């Protein structure tokens, strides 16, 4: 029964909770696929001096 | 943490009751083979010297 | 701003839910496999006292 306490002890102690990984994580795959169209517009940026000279 | 890959406590809690009427349930067996409460020396150390000698 | 890419607050209130739910799912699961109401100390002090005394 002690062991049995123990090892809940150290599991309540260093576990996750996965339910709001998942959400953590959609938001972040999204907004690292805006991060990267915006780098890319970004770029884009001084291309139009040409049309100057 | 309530969703917790890890580990459960129900479980371990279940299993200990599990335990608990297993073992009452062995006393009980041995009760009904042996047709008798004081068997052994494990029963009742007194009363079990007591009837052995008697 | 209906339109925010860092936070909702949809995703914390359905996990609060969520959690709720647990919570008492563990206690109707303890209540079934003690088979019993006030089995420990942290059900009702003073029904749990009277018991263990009595």
């Amino acid at each position: 029964k002690l062991q049995d306490s123990l090892d809940a002890g150290v599991g309540n102690l260093v576990d996750a909770d996965l339910a709001k990984e998942s959400a953590k994580l959609q938001s972040l795959q999204t907004k690292q696929q805006l991060g990267v169209q915006a780098l890319s517009i970004a770029n884009q940026s001084s291309s139009s001096i040409l049309s100057l000279f | 943490a309530l969703n917790s890959i890890n580990t459960n406590a129900g479980a371990m809690i279940a299993l200990q009751n599990l335990n608990g009427t297993n073992s009452e349930l062995t006393t009980v067996q041995q009760r009904i083979n042996t047709g008798k409460k004081i068997a052994s020396a494990k029963d009742n150390g007194a009363i079990w010297a007591t009837a052995k000698n008697q």
